[PDB]
């Protein structure tokens, strides 16, 4: 399959990916709550 | 049989009732998948069921992969007629 | 019952292989047809019979001449149909031009 | 993944439209043309009932009852909450069991198999079509057909039943009927035969077609035969959803009184009358 | 005294078990040929993992 | 068009032709028998005054209706 | 270079592409269970099971039904491949499992599996010509040869219908593209 | 138009009708095997002899009897008309 | 972020795209066509003024 | 821009776009057919002011 | 499989051809709003 | 960490995590818009202090 | 412990763990939002001394 | 008592063992959860003498 | 008696005994937690004299 | 097939986890009986 | 399979996303709690 410097790589944009599409969605709840907070 | 679901307050609420429908209704789509299937292959010699579960042609491979690639999962020449049999058991 | 060869049109009265005196175009290319067949199927019968021969298998000897027997009765048949036309075609004036057998 | 022999089977060539374009496979599935367009139909029509779940009293899965229009409505497209969504629903259904049909005639060609199976699956959207399309057509509006929704379906079953007084009266569905518990036994003894000679008591060798074909003419009298028992399987199978699709197309269209007064013409037969 | 819980539903949840239970053999039996499957990360099982392809003796002459 | 004789073998063509003619002349016979107007078997003795007609218009009273109020 | 197929390129879910001609190495609908057990099957009594129907003195055909010896044979491009020579049958449900055709054009002769053969009008009536739509009558000449004339192994039978399978693919470049 | 296996065309028949292969005791094989035409185009020919032993015998004793009495108490309730047995009999 | 079409077949990413845009896309039209305030069809000339609005019960 | 007729052959798209529109253009149809405002078939000669207004 | 001007030569048909029809559509809608706006 | 992806063939978990992550958004976004108080369409409009509130336990 | 991952392979049981911790969070949720005092959607605002509590045996 | 991993493979028991444990665990709470006393996600809150008690025998 | 091991294998029995004991088991539990005078669950908390009793009288 | 001497290892580990288990489950019912005994 | 070493290595990151699980699920239950006791 992947070598691990392959591996590596990928983790990378992973990570990136992962948290940037988690900041994202924080933002929207920061929005929603700002408009209509559920607590 | 009518009088009888009156009495009881409408049998179709009866969950094994439901059941029961399930497998008489999935026996009928099962006879006729496999029935289908078999003659299907049948000009490869899928018929002899008993000869291709002992000693796999073509005709079983062909009957595997046309259910695996249309629905993802597939059985035997031999198992096919266990679900055959639960099917059609478990309506009664 | 249906016969073989008309099937399903025998119950409306089309039925080509009965034995034929007359001219008929039909019977004519039913027989031409059938001819064909059973001179084959007597080539078959007789080459049967000579490969149970080779294996000297005595039982199957005996089945595949009666066989072939069988096989040369039914195309006399044919050839009795084929004269019969044949004789016909040659008064009859709309009739082809090709012989029958 | 692929079963231990499939690769050498997953050939280009077989389609009925798009060629090469579609002609792969993703996991298991053989996808084609016919397999895009079933997915489609199959997302935006499962979208459409979340939908219709969404907007009605309960999320219980056994009431969600997606209903179709008033009767008013005739062959319009109604409101959409007041059942054009179950107008969609259904164009959606019908192409998500189309497609699924010519997906598996790609899908035969491509073994080399004959097409009895898109065939017989043919019967069962054959009754679908006669439930939904054919029968409210033929009644002059969409709202004869069954509400999607799992126990309110069997509410429409039961009130279209009694709308003809004594539903078993009907005479296609006495026939049909017969057909499904007649298939239902044959299953159980093809299912039991093949197996009881494939898994004979221990010790024992592994049974034969002659012993299959014995003990079979000891049940019924006669032999089927390996050919004839799947031959009989398949018309039993098929036959039964055929005669439902008859039953139900003429309660309404054609017959509209109670089922029991249609035995009149057995009981006025001049022999006896 | 118990007013929710009825003999229908402990037998319907009595025969959900087995159902279950049922549908993991069958999928068991049919992985008896084509199994494991081949893929480019090695050999795969699926779930449940398959019974063992059978070996079947011979009527032994007839 | 008379080469339609080429087309075809002549015996089947007359066995297709009578079975048209004859299903044929059966429909128009039972829809005829069905009608008022030509129920020849009951009423064919009446004169062609006194042989039933279609309404040109029904009336009504407007309280009455032949079907049942609905939803 | 013996493997009979490679990728059409390099995804997961991507088809193969036969080397050579399908039809004869076995890719496709041409493929058989190359595995399969090269012996024939067994009838109760362990009797050869399917044989030649002139080795067994015991069968015949049914009074009603059409004898096929004789018959030409239509193949899929409309040329007569041959005449059908001799019936193979099946011994534990008698059964003919296979026609032996003459070839019209060599000295061989094939077998032919019944479930490749339609009669005329459904056999309603003709009666008089078999039609084989699978194979055009050239590709008649390079059927598998059974190694004896009186028996047929499991194997055998897999490689003779697995060759009139892949006909409906393979025949004519036609057969392969999609209809629109 | 491709040969659809659901009618066969040319059927072979053996002039032995096989019979049962083995443990004929405390019962025997009742008739001989005969051919029938048209089960033999549906499916397989050989219309069968049968099986019964003990248990089949008494089985039909005892269900010819159960039948027996459910026919003539049907009979008796149109009071043994027998037009009105055939024509009433699904009621 | 190229790399996708790599790992993937381009041919049939974009197959998936455009069905899930158009599925999306069908979804949400028929949605706020189910709705009273977005019933454009019938009531798409009113003002915002006039547009429906949707509340709980007054709750007294 | 035009390789995408490289990856897509043209005459095996063009049948697949002409089902989909000769199918959104029924499915648009037969729902303004059907509204109340849009219904011309049986209300097209009324005028703009006098064509239905969903309101409620 | 289709060499690069022939799949030049297509495109140009190709974007003719969309954009003609949806100039078309847009003179249908021109027609249908002038008869009856929807906003 | 990356040796996960040694573990698992990436091109696989993306389309595991896409499938998984497409189903969520809209279960969560179809069950608020089944809600009375986020049925954001017909009410979104509304202020915090307007938008409805499910019933509270009466005091005794 | 870890001989625990030689006995069962850690990609197939991380695959089943996965798949039992989603159905089981979708489950507690779903009995939670169908409840009185735990539909959050709805109530979530309302004081605990305000959310719903089920019914005590009457006193004697 | 350890011979019983020789005439059983300890991989089949322990997932038939966790299979065993996980339905018994949901049976138990599931059935708590649909009576009265215990309907804890309802009435939890409630205090010991408070919670619902089933009917004594009757008296007259 | 240990002949019955030679009879049958052990671990066949032992499946069936483990069975016979977890169905017999769950049958009583059932039947004992519909019944009035032993459903626990609600009502175990009562004390034998106030615990409920069947119908007595034959008559009178 | 496990060696008696893997049998052995295995056993001690089953043992331990399950009253480990046991263990855990006895503060369970610790716990809810202090809340709401159900004798 | 694993090699014994693969095994130890992996089972410490297991641990450590396990604890890290059950920590967040920690807080989440003590934000529930605080909002809203169920006993
Ligand atoms: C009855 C009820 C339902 C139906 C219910 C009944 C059916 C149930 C079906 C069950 C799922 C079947 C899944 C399957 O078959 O997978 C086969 C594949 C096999 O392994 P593989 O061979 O290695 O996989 C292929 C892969 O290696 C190479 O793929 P390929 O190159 O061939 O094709 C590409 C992919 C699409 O590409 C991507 O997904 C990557 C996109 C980049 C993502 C980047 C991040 C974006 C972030 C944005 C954030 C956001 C920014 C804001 O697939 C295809 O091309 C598929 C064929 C073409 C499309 C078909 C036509 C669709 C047309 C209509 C549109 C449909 C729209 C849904 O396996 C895997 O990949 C691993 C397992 C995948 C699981 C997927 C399902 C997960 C569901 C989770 C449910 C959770 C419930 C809560
Ligand atoms: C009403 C009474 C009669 C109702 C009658 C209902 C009868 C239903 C019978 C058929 C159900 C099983 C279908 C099946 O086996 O599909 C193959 C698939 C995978 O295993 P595999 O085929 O051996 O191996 C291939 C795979 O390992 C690698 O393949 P590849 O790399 O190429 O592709 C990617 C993977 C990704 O995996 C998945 O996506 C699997 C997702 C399965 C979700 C649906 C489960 C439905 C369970 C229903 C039973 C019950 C569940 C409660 O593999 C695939 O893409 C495989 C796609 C298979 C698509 C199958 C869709 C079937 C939908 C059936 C819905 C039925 C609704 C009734 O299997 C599985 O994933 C596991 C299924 C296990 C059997 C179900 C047993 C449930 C017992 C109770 C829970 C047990 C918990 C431990
Ligand atoms: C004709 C004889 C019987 C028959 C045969 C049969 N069925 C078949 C086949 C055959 C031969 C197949 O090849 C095909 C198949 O692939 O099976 C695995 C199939 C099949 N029979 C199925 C089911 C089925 N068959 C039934 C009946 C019968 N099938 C007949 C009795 C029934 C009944 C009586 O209830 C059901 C439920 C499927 C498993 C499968 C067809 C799969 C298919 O079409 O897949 C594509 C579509 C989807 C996966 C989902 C579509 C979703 C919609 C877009 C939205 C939902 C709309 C729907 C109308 C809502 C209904 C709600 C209900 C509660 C009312
Ligand atoms: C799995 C569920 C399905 C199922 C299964 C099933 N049924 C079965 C079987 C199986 C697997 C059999 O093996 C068994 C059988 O024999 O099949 C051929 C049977 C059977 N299923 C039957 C019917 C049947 N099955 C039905 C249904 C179903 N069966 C389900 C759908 C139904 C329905 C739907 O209502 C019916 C009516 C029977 C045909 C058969 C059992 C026959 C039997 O028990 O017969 C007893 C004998 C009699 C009633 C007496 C007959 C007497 C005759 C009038 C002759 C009298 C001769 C003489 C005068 C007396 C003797 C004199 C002596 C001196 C000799
Ligand atoms: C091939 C075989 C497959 C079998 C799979 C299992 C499927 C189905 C079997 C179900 C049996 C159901 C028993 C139904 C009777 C029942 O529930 O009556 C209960 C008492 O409780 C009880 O009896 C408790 C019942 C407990 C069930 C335990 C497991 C199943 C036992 C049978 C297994 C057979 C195996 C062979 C009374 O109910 P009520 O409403 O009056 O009470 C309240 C009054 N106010
Ligand atoms: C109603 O309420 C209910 C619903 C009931 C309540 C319950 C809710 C529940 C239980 C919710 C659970 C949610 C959940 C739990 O964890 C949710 C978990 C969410 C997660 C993890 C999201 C992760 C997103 C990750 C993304 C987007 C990654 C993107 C990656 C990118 C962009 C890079 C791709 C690679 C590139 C570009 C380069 C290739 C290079 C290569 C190949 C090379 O270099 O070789
Ligand atoms: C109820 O309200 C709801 C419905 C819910 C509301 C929502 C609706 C929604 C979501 C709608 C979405 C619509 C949509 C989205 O994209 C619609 C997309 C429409 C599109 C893209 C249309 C494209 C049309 C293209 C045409 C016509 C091309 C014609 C080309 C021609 C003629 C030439 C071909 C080439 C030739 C002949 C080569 C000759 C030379 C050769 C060979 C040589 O020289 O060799
Ligand atoms: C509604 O109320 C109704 C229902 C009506 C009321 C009635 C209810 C009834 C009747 C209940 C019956 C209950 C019951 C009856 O039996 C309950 C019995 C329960 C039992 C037996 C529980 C057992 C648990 C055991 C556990 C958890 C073991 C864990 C082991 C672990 C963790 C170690 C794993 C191995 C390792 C790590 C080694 C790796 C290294 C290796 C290999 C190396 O180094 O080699
Ligand atoms: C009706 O009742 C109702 C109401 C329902 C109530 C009752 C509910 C009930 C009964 C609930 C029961 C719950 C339960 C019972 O056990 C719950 C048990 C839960 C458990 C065990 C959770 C465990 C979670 C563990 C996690 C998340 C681990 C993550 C690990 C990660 C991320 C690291 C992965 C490894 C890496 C990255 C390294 C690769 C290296 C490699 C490859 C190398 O080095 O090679
Ligand atoms: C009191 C005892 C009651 C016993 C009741 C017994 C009823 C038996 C009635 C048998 C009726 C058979 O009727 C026959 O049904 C089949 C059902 O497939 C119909 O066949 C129909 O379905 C098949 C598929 O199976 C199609 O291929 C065919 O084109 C179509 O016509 C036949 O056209 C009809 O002639
Ligand atoms: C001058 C008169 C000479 C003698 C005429 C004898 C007439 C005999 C009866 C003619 C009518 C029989 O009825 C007619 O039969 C033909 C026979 O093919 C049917 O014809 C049709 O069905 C049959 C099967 O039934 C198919 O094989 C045939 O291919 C198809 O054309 C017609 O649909 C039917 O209407
Ligand atoms: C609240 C939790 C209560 C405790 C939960 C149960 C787990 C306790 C684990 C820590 C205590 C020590 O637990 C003990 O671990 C050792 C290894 O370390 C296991 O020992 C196991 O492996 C060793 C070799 O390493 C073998 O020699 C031994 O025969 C075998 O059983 C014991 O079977 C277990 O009893
Ligand atoms: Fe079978």
């Amino acid at each position: 399959g992947m070598t691990e410097e392959e591996a590596r790589r990928f983790h990378g944009y992973m990570v990136t990916g992962t948290l940037g599409y988690v900041v994202v969605a924080s933002v929207a709840h920061f929005l929603a709550w700002s408009w209509r907070p559920w607590f | 049989t009518s009088a009888f679901s009156i009495r009881y307050g409408n049998l179709y609420y009866n969950p094994f009732h439901a059941l029961s429908i399930a497998f008489l209704y999935g026996s009928a789509v099962l006879f006729a998948m496999h029935g289908a299937t078999i003659l299907a292959v049948a000009r490869m010699g899928g018929e002899r069921e008993i000869e291709q579960i002992t000693d796999r042609g073509t005709a079983a491979e062909r009957s595997m992969l046309f259910w695996r690639w249309c629905m993802g999962f597939n059985a035997t020449m031999e198992s096919i007629h266990r679900w055959a049999w639960w099917f059609a058991v478990l309506t009664t | 019952s249906v016969p073989v060869n008309d099937g399903i049109w025998a119950w409306y009265g089309i039925d080509d292989d009965r034995p034929m005196a007359a001219w008929s175009r039909f019977h004519a290319t039913r027989c031409v047809e059938q001819l064909a067949i059973n001179r084959a199927r007597v080539g078959a019968a007789e080459w049967a019979l000579a490969d149970v021969q080779a294996r000297g298998i005595v039982p199957c000897i005996a089945k595949a001449a009666a066989h072939l027997a069988r096989a040369r009765a039914e195309l006399a048949d044919w050839e009795a149909q084929g004269h019969r036309l044949e004789a016909a075609r040659k008064v009859t004036p709309g009739a082809w031009t090709t012989p029958v057998i | 993944a692929m079963l231990s022999f499939e690769k050498k089977y997953r050939v280009r060539g077989g389609t009925l439209i798009g060629g090469d374009l579609f002609d792969f496979w993703f996991g298991p599935f053989y996808v084609g043309f016919f397999g895009v367009t079933t997915i489609f139909f199959v997302t935006l029509g499962t979208l459409l009932c979340v939908w219709g779940a969404a907007m009605g009293p309960t999320w219980n899965l056994w009431q969600i009852n997606i209903a179709p229009p008033d009767l008013k409505y005739g062959l319009g497209l109604a409101p959409l909450r007041e059942g054009g969504l179950w107008q969609i629903i259904t164009l959606c259904a019908l192409g998500a069991f189309g497609s699924w049909a010519l997906r598996q005639a790609e899908i035969a060609r491509k073994l080399g198999m004959g097409m009895h199976i898109p065939w017989a699956y043919g019967g069962a959207i054959l009754a679908y079509t006669t439930l939904v399309v054919i029968r409210p057509f033929l009644l002059g509006a969409w709202g004869h057909g069954f509400p999607y929704g799992i126990f309110s379906h069997l509410d429409w079953v039961s009130n279209v039943g009694y709308q003809y007084l004594h539903f078993h009266y009907n005479p296609a569905h006495m026939i049909a009927v017969t057909f499904f518990f007649t298939n239902c036994l044959a299953l159980a003894m093809h299912g039991s035969l093949i197996l009881s000679v494939t898994n004979p008591p221990k010790g024992t060798p592994t049974g034969t077609s002659e012993q299959e074909n014995v003990f079979f003419r000891d049940l019924l009298g006669y032999s089927i035969g390996a050919i004839g028992i799947h031959r009989l399987g398949l018309f039993l199978a098929v036959g039964a959803a055929v005669w439902s699709a008859i039953c139900i197309v003429i309660s309404g269209p054609f017959w509209t009184q109670g089922w029991p007064e249609w035995w009149n013409w057995w009981l006025n037969l001049p022999i006896w009358k | 005294m118990m007013e929710y819980i009825d003999g229908a539903q402990i037998a319907l949840y009595a025969f959900w078990l087995f159902f279950f239970g049922l549908i993991i053999y069958l999928r068991r039996e049919d992985k008896r040929e084509g199994y494991p499957l081949e893929s480019p990360q090695g050999p795969r099982d699926g779930w449940p993992k398959g019974a063992p392809k059978k070996t079947y003796v011979h009527r032994d002459h007839g | 068009m008379h080469r339609i004789w080429l087309m075809y073998d002549p015996r089947r063509v007359m066995v297709a032709l009578v079975g048209f003619l004859a299903v044929l002349a059966l429909v128009i016979h039972f829809v005829l028998l069905s009608s008022q107007r030509y129920s020849w078997i009951e009423n064919g003795t009446l004169g062609a005054d006194q042989a039933p007609v279609g309404a040109s218009a029904p009336a009504a009273a407007a309280e009455m209706s032949p079907l049942p109020p609905g939803r | 270079s013996d493997v009979k197929f490679v990728p059409a390129d390099n995804y997961n879910g991507s088809p193969i592409i036969p080397t050579g001609n399908p039809m004869i190495d076995g890719v496709g609908p041409a493929s058989w269970a190359e595995d399969r057990r090269d012996e024939p099957d067994l009838t109760y009594h362990g009797s050869h099971k399917i044989v030649p129907m002139r080795l067994d003195p015991t069968f015949s055909i049914a009074k009603g039904d059409p004898d096929p010896r004789g018959l030409p044979v239509i193949a899929a491009d409309k040329q007569v491949a041959g005449t059908v020579v001799e019936l193979w049958v099946n011994r534990s449900e008698p059964q003919v499992s296979y026609y032996e055709v003459q070839l019209a054009s060599g000295e061989r002769r094939v077998l032919l599996p019944t479930g490749y053969v339609q009669w005329p009008n459904f056999g309603l009536w003709g009666n008089d010509k078999l039609l084989v739509k699978s194979i055009t009558a050239a590709q008649f000449a390079n059927v598998p040869a059974t190694k004896r004339d009186d028996q047929i192994t499991l194997l055998e039978e897999d490689k003779i219908c697995a060759y009139y399978a892949g006909g409906h693919m393979y025949a004519f470049a036609e057969r392969s593209q999609p209809i629109i | 138009l491709e040969y659809q296996n659901l009618f066969t065309r040319v059927q072979v028949r053996t002039v032995p009708e096989p019979g049962i292969p083995i443990d004929e005791s405390t019962g025997t094989r009742y008739g001989t095997g005969t051919f029938s035409y048209l089960a033999g185009k549906f499916g397989d020919a050989q219309i069968g002899p049968i099986y019964l032993g003990w248990a089949g015998v008494l089985s039909l004793i005892f269900g010819f009897i159960a039948i027996e009495i459910i026919g003539l108490n049907m009979w008796a309730s149109v009071g043994w008309d027998p037009v009105e047995f055939i024509r009433q009999l699904p009621w």
